[PDB]
C-alpha cells in the first residue's frame, strides 16, 4: 500500500492486470490496422474504400433481381397481373412494395379511407385498365361551385340533394328540383347526366353505391361548395417497380 | 476503383490469357514504334506467362523484321533463339524491356495510355506536333499553363507519343469486348511480364523459405528457453 | 509525479481533452465537401424557414430522423442516401439519432399536403398504428412573421444566402407542411 491516505482511503500499489494490458494493446493495435486498412489499403476496393460500398451493394443486387425485374418490363401489365409466376410474384411482392410504398395512403388492405381511393373494388376514378392504373401511378394523378354565383348557399344545397338522389333516394323536394336543374347546367359536363362520371377527368361517377367518399348530404354540400383537389403523388422520381404496382393493383380486383 | 492486376499481392502468378491478349496488342500496335530487345522470343513458351504453342513462336519469329548476324554479314531468317526487334529513332520510342520498372509501375501503363484527352481551356491551340496526357509528367509545358515561378497548372504534360488506339481497334479470338480499357490493362501486364518474367517463382521461394524459417526459429526459441531455464527461475 | 501540482494536472487535463476537438472539428470548417451546398440548393423560404423552426419547437426530431445511410435498404425505403451539402444551411442540424417514426429526410413530395394536414392533425386516423402525437393545435395558431426578417437575417449573417429582397419579402400547420415539403428536395431536382 502506498503511505498517504485521503480520509479513509489507501492505495495498493499494484500491477496492470495482464489481460487488460493486452487487451488495450490489442485494441490500439487493431486501430492502427483500421487506419492503415481504410481512409488515410483494403484490397477490393478500388481506388479508397468509402460509403462507395454503397454502389457494390446496389449493383450485386442488381445483378441477382434485375432479370425478374427485365423481365417483368417486357410483359405487358396484363400479363404481368395474370402470370402467377410473374404475375404471382407480383401481387405478393407488387404487394410487398404496395405495403412500404402505398399503403399509407390507400390502406394496408388497399381499401382505402376518407379522401382516398379504394384500390380493391370495382370502381375507378381514372379508369380500370392496365393503361391507367399505370399512368396513375406513374405520373401521378373539383371547381368551387359556392363561389361561382349563381351557385351560392341555397344552390349547393339544391345540387347535393340532387346528387344524392343520383345515388339513391332521400327526401327533399326543393333540394331536388333545383339541383337537377344545376347538375344539367354544370355539373353533367365533366360528371355526366345520370352521373357515369368521365374518366378522362378523373370526374367520379356520381351514380355509386355506399363507398367510403362522404355521401352525406352535409359531405357533398361541402364538396360542391369547396371543391375537391386530391392528389396521387407520382412514383415516376421514387420508384420497373411501377409497373409491377400496376400489375398488383390490377391484380387487385379479380 | 484502382483496377488492382492479378499479381498485386502474395499471389496472382500473371493470369495467361490476358498475357496472350496483350501479346495480339503489342505485336500489332506498340511494336510500329517501340521493341523490346531485353526479350528472347522463346520467352513465349517458358512457363509463367504467355505458355504459346512453340510452332506459332517460330512462324511469329521468321515473321519479323530481318537481324543479319554476328560472325557472317548476311541477313538471315531470324531464328527465335534471337531477340525482339528495336525501333530507334526517326519518330520512335524507348525499349519497353523493363518499363515496367524504371517508373507503382504497370499503374503508371495504365494511366498513361488512359488519357490522352483534348487540349485543357488554357491553351487549346496546343503544339504542333506534340500531344497532350494528363499523366506523364516529364514533358514540356506552354508558358500559357505555368504558375509564375515555372511550375505546371496541368496535372500531365505534353508527349512525343500518340494515342496509340480508338474504341475498337483490334478482336481478340478467345471472345471480350476489345474497348480501350481492357487493351491498356492487358498490355501493361504483358510489359510487366516482359520485365518481370519469373514473378511467380519469386512468390513461391518466399513462401517456402518464410515457412522453414520460421520453424527453425521456433525450435531455437524452444532450445534457448530451455538452456536458459536454470537461470531464469527464482526471479 | 504532477500529483502536487494542481496547475500542471489542469494544464494537462485542458491540454489532453483538447486534442479530438482540434483534431475532429476544425478541419471540418475548412473542408469544402461539408460546406458546398447542392448546387441547385436554395435556402429555406421564410414559409419554410418557420415551419423548420415549428417542427424544431415540436420535438419532431425526437421520432424522427433527417439522415439516409448508404445501404441499399434504406436507399429503398427512403431514396437517395443523404448528402453533406443538403444540410449546408441547417441550423442546427436536423439529422436524427431515433426513428421512432419513419426517416424525413426525402419527403419532397411523397405526401399531399392534404395528407400532412390530416395526418399531423391526428395520426391515428391516416394511420391507426400510429403512436405519434396528434398536433391539432398547429391548424388553431397563425404565424405574425414578425419575427422571420430578423430569423433570415441572422441565418444571413451566419453564412445562408438570403437576399435583401427575400427578407423584405418575407397557419403554423400551413408552415409546417410547407417545410416537410422541401425536404430532400433540393438533390432530387437538381
Ligand atoms: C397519398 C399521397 C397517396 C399516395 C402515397 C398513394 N396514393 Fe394513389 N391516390 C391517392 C389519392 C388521393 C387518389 C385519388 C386522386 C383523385 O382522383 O382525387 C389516388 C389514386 C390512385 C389511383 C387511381 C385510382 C382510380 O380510381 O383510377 C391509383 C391506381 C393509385 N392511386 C395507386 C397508387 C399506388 C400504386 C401507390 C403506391 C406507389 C399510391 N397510389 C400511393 C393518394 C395516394
Ligand atoms: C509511334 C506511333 C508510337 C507507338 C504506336 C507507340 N508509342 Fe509509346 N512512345 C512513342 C514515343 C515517340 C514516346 C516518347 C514520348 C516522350 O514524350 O518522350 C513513347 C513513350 C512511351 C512510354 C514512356 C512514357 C514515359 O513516361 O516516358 C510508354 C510507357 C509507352 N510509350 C507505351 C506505349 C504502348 C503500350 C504502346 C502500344 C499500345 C505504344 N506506346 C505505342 C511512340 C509510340
Ligand atoms: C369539371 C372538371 C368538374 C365539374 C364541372 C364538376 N366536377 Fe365534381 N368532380 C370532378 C373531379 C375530377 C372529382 C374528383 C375529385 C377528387 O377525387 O379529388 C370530382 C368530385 C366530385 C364529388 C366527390 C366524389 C367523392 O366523394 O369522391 C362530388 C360529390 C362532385 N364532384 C360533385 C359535383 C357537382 C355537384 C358538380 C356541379 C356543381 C360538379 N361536381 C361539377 C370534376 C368536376
Ligand atoms: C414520437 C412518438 C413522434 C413524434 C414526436 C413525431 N412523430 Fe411523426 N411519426 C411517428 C410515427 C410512429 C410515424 C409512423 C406512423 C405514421 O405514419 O403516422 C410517424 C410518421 C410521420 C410522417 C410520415 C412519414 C412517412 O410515412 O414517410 C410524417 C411526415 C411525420 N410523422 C411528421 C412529423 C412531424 C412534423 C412531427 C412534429 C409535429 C412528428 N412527426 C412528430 C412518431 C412521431
Amino acid at each position: 500500500t502506498t503511505g498517504h491516505s485521503w480520509d479513509g482511503i489507501e492505495e495498493l500499489n499494484t500491477p496492470l492486470p495482464r489481460w487488460w494490458l493486452w487487451t488495450f494493446y490489442a485494441t490500439i493495435v487493431w486501430g492502427v490496422a483500421y487506419s492503415i486498412a481504410m481512409p488515410a489499403a483494403t484490397p477490393g476496393i478500388l481506388g479508397s474504400s468509402t460509403r462507395a460500398d454503397v454502389e457494390k451493394d446496389i449493383a450485386k443486387f442488381a445483378e441477382m433481381n434485375k432479370a425478374v425485374e427485365d423481365k417483368l418490363v417486357a410483359t405487358d401489365l396484363t400479363a404481368i397481373a395474370a402470370d402467377p409466376e410473374l404475375v404471382t410474384y407480383t401481387r405478393n411482392a407488387g404487394a410487398a412494395v404496395f405495403r412500404t410504398w402505398c399503403a399509407q395512403c390507400h390502406g394496408a388492405g388497399a381499401g382505402g379511407n376518407t379522401g382516398f381511393p379504394s384500390l380493391l373494388d370495382g370502381d375507378w376514378l381514372h379508369g380500370g385498365s392496365i393503361e391507367t392504373i399505370y399512368t396513375n401511378i406513374k405520373h401521378g394523378i373539383m371547381p368551387a361551385h359556392l363561389t361561382d354565383e349563381l351557385l351560392e348557399p341555397a344552390q349547393i344545397d339544391d345540387v347535393v340533394q340532387y346528387v344524392l338522389k343520383i345515388s339513391g333516394q332521400p327526401a327533399d323536394e326543393a333540394r331536388a328540383t333545383a339541383g337537377q336543374q344545376v347538375f344539367a347546367d354544370n355539373c353533367v359536363s365533366c360528371h355526366g347526366e345520370d352521373a357515369k362520371g368521365m374518366v378522362e377527368m378523373g370526374a367520379p361517377n356520381l351514380t355509386d353505391g355506399i363507398w367510403l367518399y362522404g355521401g352525406d348530404a352535409n359531405t357533398i354540400t361541402t364538396t360542391i361548395q369547396l371543391g375537391r383537389g386530391g392528389v396521387m403523388p407520382s412514383w415516376s422520381w421514387a420508384a420497373a417497380q411501377i409497373r409491377a404496382v400496376a400489375s398488383y393493383v390490377h391484380s387487385l380486383g379479380g | 476503383p484502382d483496377h488492382a492486376f492479378s499479381f498485386e499481392g502474395i499471389f496472382g502468378k500473371y493470369d495467361q490469357a490476358q498475357l496472350r491478349r496483350g501479346f495480339q496488342v503489342y505485336n500489332e500496335v506498340c511494336s510500329a514504334c517501340h521493341g523490346m530487345k531485353f526479350v528472347p522470343i522463346r520467352t513465349l513458351a517458358d512457363d509463367g506467362g504467355p505458355q504459346l504453342d512453340p510452332t506459332f513462336v517460330r512462324e511469329y519469329a521468321a515473321g519479323l523484321d530481318t537481324i543479319i548476324d554476328k560472325d557472317s554479314g548476311e541477313e538471315r531468317d531470324r531464328k527465335e533463339t534471337d531477340m525482339f526487334p528495336t525501333r530507334v529513332g526517326d519518330g520512335m520510342g524507348p525499349d519497353l524491356s523493363v518499363m515496367a520498372k524504371a517508373r507503382g509501375g504497370p499503374e503508371y501503363i495504365y494511366n498513361y495510355v488512359i488519357g490522352f484527352e483534348e487540349n485543357p481551356e488554357c491553351a487549346p491551340e496546343g503544339i504542333d506536333g506534340y500531344y497532350y496526357n494528363k499523366t506523364f509528367q516529364i514533358g514540356g509545358v506552354p508558358d500559357t499553363c505555368k504558375d509564375a515561378a515555372g511550375v505546371k497548372i496541368t496535372h500531365g504534360s505534353w508527349a512525343r507519343m500518340p494515342p496509340p488506339l480508338v474504341d475498337d481497334q483490334v478482336t481478340y479470338e478467345d471472345g471480350t469486348p476489345a474497348t480501350v480499357d481492357q487493351m491498356a490493362q492487358d498490355v501493361s501486364a504483358f510489359l510487366m511480364w516482359a520485365a518481370e518474367p519469373k514473378l511467380v517463382a519469386r512468390k513461391q521461394m518466399g513462401l517456402v523459405a518464410m515457412v522453414m524459417l520460421g520453424l527453425l526459429s521456433v525450435m531455437l526459441y524452444l532450445t534457448n528457453k530451455r538452456l536458459w531455464a536454470p537461470y531464469k527461475g527464482h526471479k | 509525479v504532477l500529483e502536487k501540482n494542481a496547475t500542471l494536472l489542469l494544464i494537462f487535463a485542458f491540454l489532453v481533452v483538447t486534442i479530438g476537438g482540434i483534431v475532429e472539428i476544425a478541419p471540418l470548417f475548412y473542408l469544402e465537401n461539408t460546406i458546398e451546398k447542392v448546387e441547385g440548393m436554395r435556402p429555406y423560404t421564410p414559409l419554410e424557414l418557420t415551419g423548420r423552426d415549428i417542427y424544431i419547437r415540436e420535438g419532431c426530431y425526437v421520432c424522427h430522423s433527417q439522415m439516409i445511410r448508404p445501404m441499399r435498404d434504406e436507399v429503398e425505403r427512403y431514396g437517395h442516401y443523404s448528402l453533406a451539402a443538403e444540410s449546408m444551411y441547417d441550423h442546427p442540424f436536423q439529422w436524427g439519432s431515433k426513428r421512432t417514426g419513419p426517416d424525413l429526410a426525402r419527403v419532397g413530395g411523397r405526401y399531399s399536403d392534404a395528407w400532412h394536414v390530416e395526418h399531423l392533425s391526428n395520426p391515428q386516423s391516416v394511420v391507426p398504428e400510429s403512436v405519434m402525437p396528434s398536433y391539432s393545435y398547429l391548424a388553431n395558431v397563425p404565424l405574425d412573421s414578425t419575427w422571420i426578417e430578423d430569423r433570415v437575417s441572422t441565418d444571413a449573417l451566419v453564412g445562408v444566402p438570403y437576399s435583401a429582397e427575400m427578407i423584405a419579402a418575407a397557419t403554423e400547420m400551413d408552415a409546417l407542411v410547407a417545410y416537410l415539403q422541401v425536404l430532400g428536395t433540393m438533390v432530387d431536382f437538381s
